[PDB]
């Protein structure tokens, strides 16, 4: 038992007709105070591959540690390492998922709630959640903490059954994430204005954005 | 407790008053709290009053070990060092609150260890109930690179502040003077308080308590 | 004969485990000596690449185990490596542990009383090392002190180990009886040092260049090697006069 | 590495003798000369510095060793073996001891602690006995002065006066014909450096014998212990 | 609850002039109840006496405990501990349960054999020992022992004057307290011989 | 590995003996006499020291008669070192009964203790035997007077008389002689004297080379008396008995 | 406590305050907060004084054991070290650590670790009771690859107003400049600092 | 005599014979070499083809330890195994608490002090290979050999195994007629070639090539596998100077 002390908010993400979207702000709070500005809080493991970590940020070195302690281990012996036996989001989650609910059993959890990003070998969209408890599930849209309540429900507008998948274009999607990172913006008191956001995708790959910021941001109606 | 020290130009003075208590109440009026660490070192001790004793006869007996197997006399950094790390390792537990002085291959050195494994290194410390009291007059009077009795008059001056002012102190006032030529170890150094003499003889006289039976057995 | 393959008492009184250990001291035909100055201590060894593919910078029997004591050693590089870890592992605990640095003659015992183990118990071989420990110790001054696989240790005004050692000690013992003192009455270490090499030179009847020699000096707060252009400068001063 | 030899390396022969521990004595009787003497008001020992090489600084090499400030020893056989010894009787006159009861321990007692540590290397796993005998002299308060023995086996004897190593079977013939139970102090350091004399080849001096005394007290207590000076042999090697 | 005042009970002890004595009441109780009045609290190994207060149980132990280590102590040494010796034996003996502190208060009380000198001592439950040469109290009356000894006390008295002295300071602490009393001994010790006597005292 | 250098010092030989304290046996064959008798009123402990000089201490020396309590003592022959580590063991045992129930150790539980710890050398752990055997006089309220002895097997046995170490044969034979159930302290002090001067390697007996002991109930208002007897008194014994 | 760390052209610019309190009680007034645990990487110390001792102790040991085996250590990997310790007894410390140091290759850096464990790699770091006040003030006026004389002023500045709002934070003003010339040891007093 | 049967005895010269008989099964050994370039390493080995039944490439023998250290043994296969997975539990603890990856000299006295314990008991075998490694770390490029006894020294080229003789000549021909350096892309071609000429002491049976390299230029100082087109110029190459 802990409790978390510096801490990374909302990681928010959705499946699309090729592969997946996630972003996360670049803010690590302390309590009240907005202490670190220049966080990265997504973490590309290889090149189709994106873990990002939400909650406290000593528990997220260690995790980012570990991620890259197992590509290294991987390597090890493994003539197709960048290949047919490359590192899967699915290999990647499962390992974490096993790490959170032996930890939670041990009673000395890593304070985190985790989403997955990627897209695996035969082209398949992956999505999946995993906290503190080991609780994990997959959805067409996934968001920790704060963005489960705000995210969410403008994520799901765009896709908000399976079927909604395929007919849903990385543009649409990325509009979608940007717009929601706004709302969080406005609404979430440990939030900031400077994002990070990644795609993957089966056909271009893993893009990579950083110092994004939120904007069209509407004040004007404050002046009445 | 009081128990405070200083660094002079020659040396080290410590200095301890003598009031062991329970409770509220008085168990000893001239109790040794200067205590033995080697023969270049002594430390003040305050707290809880086994852990105290226990402590510093436990590092005195490893620096001894220590000594033996070097063959020279040991440092006080090293008897701070093995005290502080083992309060540390006991998390506060074992009470002790020490001021250690000594004088080296390397000079006079003077530290205050705390219960929890901290250390301050300092021309002049007080520890103990009365370290404000004897605080005050180090403030007031202290200046580095004394003389000898100057600084023996201070320590003694601080002393008695907590002897007076506060009610954990008491009775007569110990100094330990160290420096490279001598060890003076001065118990009682001053007596502030007479005995008070009582005026009537309360004793009783013989038979006067009441006896069921009785045995005799030599040896 | 099960006697002569452990560390147990032959009907004779000896152990030839540790006598044969002391045999495998010289496999390496190194030969070092040590000497004392005023402010300084000095220790020089013969450095042999018989290979042209070795890396001759790697090759060295020379170990800075802290940063006032050094370490010389004749025997095996294997087991001179275990024993510097040892050192350098003892040296930073001591540190830890009492606040002040290891001395050199506190280090020594301590590793004597090491290889005083691996004599008694079985299961353990003596290392086939002599270890020569050098500072300028901050009690002491400029000291010297040595230990082998007996478990033998001494302190020396002077020393010198190897196959050639003896014809190196008489060399030594001659100076000294001159000189009725019992270092070298010199300022600079880089004199002590000529000294060193010049007294070699004499006791083996061999010549040196910058790359036969390896060469290590205690001043007081630090112990260092020179390079083969700071012996070079040496051997120079040595021709010179 | 698993330390295998869980099995003693010292065992009964058909002849009932134990090897190891005659061996070790024979590695004792290789050793230099000490010697041990008992006065009324005081206890002497004495050994010859063996110098290993003139370039060795003998006076660093202490075969005389401080255990309590009231207890001393002397070795003969091998020195590193006496050396562990030497630290493991220090640790134990406190762990077992000091720690305990507030005083150091009288010399019978330790003594026996050390018998003991010696006698344990010949009966555990994996290990050879000591290959030393040491001679232990002390003084405590309800025994007054006292010399003993210690052999490899961890046998004990107090002694009046006796030598090992050497020449002791002739350096025991020496002491049988001076010793008395009337020898002052002064009396007794007079013969052992004359004992030490007849086992000594080379150069017989202060910087080649190390002396020591059980006697006064020197200014709680004063040691007992003290360890003659180089000085202080050579002015009694004048009236020899 | 407070272990210390469950059973109850007190002892004191006092020097004279070449002798000692030490004394105790004689009441075990649980609490209000009171169970025995043959209780008593002072031991001895040789010519050395042991009084304990507190917790029965541990008293109890204690003495088995100091009669195990003095019977080694002799059979190894050759001659029975001296008061200034089983003091530190005592205080090791203690501190080694710092933190599952036998809950006790000894009090130690003899006569040096060889120096002649009369012994007196004292120590909390993990065995920081009080050194005092007038007097040692300890128990559930010990306020009242510290007041009576203060006021009674004075150095170098005969065995019989300081019988009187030492016996008034129990009897009259004792009986302002509950959980002391139901009887008493006083123990009168001198270099070669020692007597033991049984007190009449109120039995309330 | 190490299995090349085991002596294998707990094995059966094809004749069904433990080779080790077999050889243990031999060896206290050779160690310095020790007897014990008991009468009536008391036990007498009487033993040989070895070696010897003019220079050993012999007041403050104790290698043959050991105490275990108030109420037992042992007669040592064999290794010295080796019987001091089992004595502690013994002075402990009978401490620990005392502690659990506060009334001293039978004779019989100390011995079957001791005798139990040298069995486990013969059966388990590869390690030597201890190279004692003990004379045991002691007293109970159960059973009085005992004496038993141990050797390195663990076995033990109850005795009238009986020695241990050098001799044995010679001097059971003329105990076996003299012995009489009715004798008494002071007859059997002599008894054990005469045994060892007609045994004995030296020349001569002599105080000097002789340790003694007697437990009496002989003492005031019924209560055992372990008496050890110093230089002079063996002496005066001596003179007493017409051996000097 | 009121302590920073700030990278400059030269090098690396590490500062303190000098106030030990227990509770009200000001114990030392005259404390060194800034240790060195090698020859040119020191840390400014914030929190349990015993925990904080404890661990600058032990780098100290890594360190020099570091340095007898590989030579001179990275302040990537002191930093490490201090993380390593903070991090894994998380439960049972309270030290909030500022590295800094000096490498000729990488010039000054400055890494802080505060209660959680985490580490962070700045340009300048502030921490302790104190720098709550200050945050405003330093985030305005730091500017990179300032002077010597400048970074000294940027540090007694800042500290000045630490001290003068927070009342755990008090004394002398200590600091300690790195860089390839070598090690400096500054000090300045409240008639000083106070009229700023 | 008796000397040779227990590991961790000294004869009476002073020699551990079992660390000796270790040596008989390095060298007993298919050939393999290190070359040292001018900001890196080359490894390469030979592959004794046994039976047309061994797949050809899949077999591999070259082992990487963390991302920037090539490991090469010659001798017991699995002894070989055994050090290298060692080899990764040290680089990992070290990286741990340093940080850092493991520097080349650090990551050598690793091996080397592992090696040499057991040389210490006779409960232990001597380590039945001879070890070529190196990599690229902060102060450069480095090449170590590592021996039964735990000796290691470093190297301009090295190497071990039956045709070690034979490379050694050609690794001392490359030092002499290049003090200036030589290239990574260089020193795989040499590596094909000195395999190829030290195939002649295994001739009986036909081989297969194996090259891995650490340049900082040439693979960012990380350790990577020579394949392709690359590998097919270095035997087209070696191919050309045997003929
Ligand atoms: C000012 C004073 C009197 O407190 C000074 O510090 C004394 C120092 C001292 C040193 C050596 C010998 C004698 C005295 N300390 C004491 O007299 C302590 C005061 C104290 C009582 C209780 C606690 O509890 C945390 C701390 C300090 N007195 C004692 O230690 C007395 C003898 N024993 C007890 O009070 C019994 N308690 C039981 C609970 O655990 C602590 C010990
Ligand atoms: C702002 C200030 C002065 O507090 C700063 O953070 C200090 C940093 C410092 C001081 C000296 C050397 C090196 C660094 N810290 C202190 O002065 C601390 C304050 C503190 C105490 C306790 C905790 O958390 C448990 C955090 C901060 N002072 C001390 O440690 C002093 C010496 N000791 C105590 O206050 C005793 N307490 C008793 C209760 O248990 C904890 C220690
Ligand atoms: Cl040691
Ligand atoms: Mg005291
Ligand atoms: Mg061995
Ligand atoms: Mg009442
Ligand atoms: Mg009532
Ligand atoms: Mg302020």
């Amino acid at each position: 038992t802990q409790q978390p002390i510096v801490t990374g908010t909302s990681v928010i993400s959705m499946k699309y007709d090729n592969g997946v979207i996630i972003a996360a702000d670049n803010l690590g709070s302390y309590g009240s105070l907005l202490r670190f500005n220049g966080v990265e809080r997504l973490i590309p493991v290889g090149d189709n591959t994106v873990v990002g970590i939400s909650g406290d940020i000593s528990d997220m070195q260690h995790i980012e540690r570990l991620l890259k302690d197992l590509v290294t281990e991987n390597a090890y012996d493994n003539p197709l390492a960048d290949a047919e036996e490359a590192l899967e989001p699915s290999y990647i989650f499962e390992y974490l998922a096993t790490v959170m609910y032996q930890r939670r059993s041990k009673m000395n959890p890593l304070w985190n709630a985790i989403i997955v990003a990627g897209v695996q070998s035969n082209g398949d969209q992956f999505l999946r959640y995993v906290n503190l408890l080991g609780v994990t599930y997959s959805s067409p849209t996934l968001a920790t903490g704060f963005g489960a309540h705000m995210a969410n429900p403008l994520l799901r507008k765009v896709v908000d059954r399976e079927s909604d998948i395929p007919k849903t274009t990385v543009q649409v999607a990325e509009e979608a994430i940007v717009n929601a990172m706004r709302v969080l913006y406005y609404r979430d008191a440990r939030s900031s204005r400077n994002f990070s956001l990644a795609i993957i995708d089966k056909n271009t790959g893993l893009t990579f954005k950083k110092n994004l910021q939120v904007e069209n941001m509407k004040w004007d109606f404050a002046k009445d | 407790t009081t128990i405070a020290g200083v660094v002079y130009k020659d040396g080290i003075v410590l200095g301890a008053d003598t009031r062991a208590t329970e409770g509220m109440v008085v168990a000893d009026k001239n109790c040794s709290k200067i205590h033995f660490i080697s023969p270049n070192i002594y430390c003040c001790g305050a707290g809880t009053a086994a852990d105290t004793d226990m402590t510093t006869q436990l590092i005195s007996s490893n620096l001894e070990l220590h000594s033996l197997s070097t063959g020279r006399l040991p440092r006080v950094v090293t008897a701070n060092r093995m005290l502080k790390q083992m309060l540390f390792r006991y998390q506060g537990y074992i009470g002790a609150a020490l001021v250690l002085g000594g004088v080296d291959v390397t000079g006079p050195h003077l530290y205050s260890i705390y219960p929890h494994g901290s250390t301050d290194k300092l021309p002049y410390v007080t520890m103990g109930s009365g370290s404000l009291a004897a605080m005050a007059v180090f403030e007031d009077k202290f200046r580095p690179d004394m003389e000898e009795e100057e600084a023996k008059n201070l320590v003694s001056e601080a002393i008695a502040a907590g002897i007076f002012n506060d009610l954990g102190s008491g009775g007569n006032i110990d100094l330990c003077v160290i420096s490279k030529n001598k060890l003076d170890f001065l118990r009682p150094y001053t007596v502030p308080n007479k005995k008070g003499t009582r005026l009537g003889r309360y004793r009783c006289e013989k038979g006067t308590t009441a006896v069921l039976t009785e045995k005799i057995t030599p040896l | 004969g099960y006697d002569r393959h452990i560390t147990i008492f032959s009907p004779e009184g000896r152990l030839y485990q540790v006598e044969y250990a002391f045999k495998a001291t010289n496999q390496t035909n190194i030969n070092s000596l040590a000497v004392r100055g005023k402010d300084c201590t000095v220790v020089i060894s013969q450095k042999k690449v018989p290979d042209k593919l070795l890396d001759p910078t790697t090759v060295s029997y020379i170990f800075c185990i802290s940063r006032t004591i050094g370490m010389v050693v004749n025997g095996p590089i294997p087991d001179a490596r275990n024993a510097a870890l040892r050192a350098k592992a003892e040296a930073a605990e001591f540190r830890y542990k009492y606040g002040y640095d290891m001395p050199c003659d506190v280090l020594a015992k301590r590793m004597a009383n090491l290889s005083q183990i691996y004599t008694q118990r079985a299961y353990m071989r003596p290392l086939g090392v002599i270890l020569t420990f050098v500072s300028v110790d901050e009690e002491l001054g400029p000291s010297i002190y040595k230990t082998d696989p007996a478990g033998y240790y001494v302190g020396y005004k002077a020393t010198a180990t190897g196959p050639k050692q003896q014809e190196i000690t008489t060399n030594l013992e001659n100076h000294f009886k001159k000189s009725k003192i019992d270092h070298i009455n010199e300022e600079s270490w880089e004199k002590v040092v000529e000294f060193a090499i010049t007294h070699m030179i004499d006791a083996l009847g061999t010549e040196f260049s910058k790359n036969d020699l390896e060469v290590g000096v205690a001043t007081k707060d630090k112990f260092f090697t020179l390079s083969a252009e700071n012996i070079e400068e040496r051997l120079v001063a040595i021709a010179e006069q | 590495m698993t330390d295998r030899y869980s099995f003693s390396l010292t065992t009964f022969s058909p002849s009932g003798k134990l090897g190891q521990i005659d061996y070790a004595l024979t590695a004792v009787k290789q050793g230099v000369t000490s010697l041990g003497i008992k006065a009324t008001n005081g206890v002497v020992i004495a050994t010859e510095k063996k110098s290993s090489s003139p370039l060795a600084m003998s006076e660093t090499l202490s075969k005389v060793s401080l255990l309590t400030p009231d207890i001393g020893a002397v070795y003969s056989g091998m020195g590193p073996d006496y050396r562990v010894l030497v630290d493991k009787s220090r640790k134990v006159a406190h762990t077992s001891y000091k720690r305990i009861y507030g005083e150091y321990p009288p010399t019978k007692l330790l003594v026996s602690e050390v018998a003991k540590i010696m006698q344990e290397a010949t009966q555990s796993g994996g290990v050879r006995p000591f290959g030393v005998s040491l001679l232990i002299a002390g003084h405590d308060e309800f025994n007054g002065f006292s010399l003993y023995q210690v052999d490899p086996s961890g046998s004990y004897f107090p002694w009046k006066a006796t030598a090992i190593g050497k020449g002791s079977v002739a350096a025991k013939t020496f002491l049988e014909k001076r010793w008395n139970d009337e020898l002052e102090l002064e009396d007794a350091i007079h013969i052992a450096l004359l004992t030490l004399k007849e086992s000594v080849e080379g150069e017989f001096n202060g910087d080649t014998i190390e002396l020591a005394i059980i006697g006064d007290e020197n200014p709680d207590k004063g040691p007992r212990f003290r360890k003659l000076t180089s000085q202080e042999i050579n002015d009694r090697l004048e009236a020899l | 609850s407070d272990p210390s005042s469950i059973n109850g009970g007190i002892v004191v002890a006092m020097t004279g002039k070449d002798c000692v004595a030490i004394a105790c009441d004689l009441r075990l109780g649980s609490q209000s109840l009171g169970v025995s009045n043959k209780f008593e609290k002072i031991f001895h190994y040789g010519h050395v006496f042991l009084g304990i207060t507190g917790l029965a149980t541990d008293v109890t132990t204690l003495n088995e405990m100091f009669r195990y280590k003095t019977n080694l102590y002799k059979l190894k040494e050759e001659r029975a501990i001296e008061p200034e010796t089983f003091t530190q034996l005592v205080s090791s003996s203690l501190y080694e349960r710092r933190f599952g502190p036998y809950f006790v208060g000894p009090v130690v009380a003899g006569i040096n054999s060889k120096s002649g000198k009369p012994f007196i001592a004292g120590f909390d439950l993990i065995g920081c020992i009080d050194e005092a040469k007038d007097f040692i109290v300890s128990g559930t009356a010990s306020d009242q022992l510290f007041g009576m000894c203060e006021s009674l006390y004075e150095p170098n008295l005969e065995p019989e004057d300081l019988f009187e002295t030492i016996s008034q300071a129990l009897l009259n602490a004792a009986d302002r307290d509950a959980l002391s009393g139901w009887g008493a001994v006083v123990y009168i010790i001198k270099k070669d011989e020692v007597v033991k006597r049984y007190l009449k005292m109120r039995q309330d | 590995g190490s299995r090349r250098y085991d002596s294998r010092t707990t094995i059966f030989s094809p004749e069904g003996r433990l080779y080790q304290v077999e050889y243990a046996l031999e060896s206290i064959s050779h160690a310095g006499t020790a007897i014990g008798i008991m009468a009536s009123d008391g036990i007498v402990l009487a033993a040989e020291r070895k070696v010897t000089s003019t220079l050993l201490e012999q007041d403050t020396s104790t290698e043959k008669l050991y105490k275990l309590n108030d109420k037992i003592a042992v007669a040592v022959a064999g290794l010295t070192a080796d019987a001091e580590i089992l004595i502690n063991t013994a002075r402990i045992h009978a401490q620990n009964y005392l502690k659990t129930y506060n009334e001293d150790i039978p004779v019989e539980i100390l011995v079957r203790r001791l005798s139990d710890i040298k069995q486990g050398y013969t059966q388990h752990g590869g390690l030597r035997p201890f190279g004692v055997s003990f004379i045991y006089a002691g007293y109970d309220d159960r059973y009085g007077y005992q004496l038993y002895t141990s050797n390195p097997s663990g076995n033990y046995t109850g005795w009238k008389a009986i020695s241990v170490g050098a001799n044995t044969s010679a001097a059971q034979t003329l105990l076996q002689m003299d012995y009489k159930d009715d004798m008494k302290v002071d007859d059997a002090i002599e008894l054990a004297l005469k045994t060892l001067s007609k045994t004995t390697d030296s020349s001569a007996l002599t105080y000097d080379r002789l340790e003694f002991a007697t437990i009496r109930k002989g003492a005031n208002d019924g209560e055992v008396y372990q008496k050890i007897f110093k230089p002079q008194e063996i002496k005066d014994i001596l003179v007493k008995t017409g051996i000097t | 406590t009121s302590i920073m760390a700030v990278t400059f052209k030269d090098g690396v610019i590490l500062g303190a305050d000098s106030r030990t309190t227990t509770g009200a009680y000001i114990a030392n007034r005259v404390t060194d907060k800034l240790t060195r645990v090698h020859d040119k990487i020191w840390c400014c110390r914030s929190g349990s004084a015993a925990d904080t001792q404890a661990i600058a102790d032990i780098v100290q040991y890594h360190l020099e054991l570091y340095t007898s085996q590989y030579g001179t250590p990275s302040t990537e990997t002191a930093a490490s070290v201090f993380k390593e310790l903070c991090y894994e007894n998380k439960d049972n410390l309270t030290a909030g650590i500022i590295v800094a140091g000096y490498d000729d290759k990488n010039k000054g850096e400055v890494y802080t670790i505060p209660l959680g464990g985490s580490v962070h790699k700045l340009p300048y770091a502030i921490a302790g009771s104190g720098s709550t006040f200050i945050y405003g003030y330093c985030d305005k006026n730091f500017r990179e690859n300032m002077s010597k004389e400048e970074t000294v002023d940027f540090i007694k500045h800042s500290l000045s107003q630490a001290i003068k709002w927070d009342g755990s934070s008090g004394g002398v003003i200590r600091m300690v400049v790195l860089t390839a010339a070598g090690v400096e040891r500054l000090i300045f007093y409240p008639d000083e600092y106070e009229q700023l | 005599t008796g000397y040779d049967l227990s590991n961790s005895v000294f004869s009476p010269d002073g020699r551990n014979f079992q660390v000796e008989y270790a040596v008989k099964a390095v060298e007993n050994g298919t050939t393999s070499i290190g070359i040292k370039c001018n900001d890196g390493v080359v490894f390469a080995v030979e592959k004794l083809i046994t039976s047309k039944l061994l797949v050809p490439q899949k077999n591999v023998k070259i082992q990487v330890v963390d991302r920037h250290i090539g490991c090469v043994y010659s001798g017991l296969i699995p002894d070989g195994r055994h050090l290298v997975n060692r080899g990764r539990e040290e680089a990992a603890s070290f990286k741990k608490l340093y940080k850092t990856p493991i520097p080349i000299p650090a990551f050598a006295d690793r091996l080397g002090q592992y090696v040499q314990a057991h040389t210490l008991y006779n409960s232990v075998r001597p380590f039945g290979v001879s070890t070529i490694f190196g990599g690229v770390d902060k102060n450069g490029a480095h090449l170590y050999m590592l021996e039964p006894s735990g000796s290691y020294w470093g190297y301009k080229g090295a190497a071990t195994g039956k045709g070690r003789q034979s490379a050694k000549a050609e690794l001392e021909k490359l030092v002499d007629h290049h003090p200036e350096g030589l290239s990574a892309r260089e020193a795989v071609k040499q590596a094909a070639k000195i395999i190829y000429l030290a195939h002649e002491d295994n001739k009986e049976k036909d081989f297969e090539l194996e090259i891995s390299w650490c340049s900082l230029s040439e693979t960012n100082g990380l350790h990577k596998f020579v394949k392709g087109d690359l590998l097919q110029e270095a035997i087209d190459f070696a191919q050309k100077e045997i003929n």
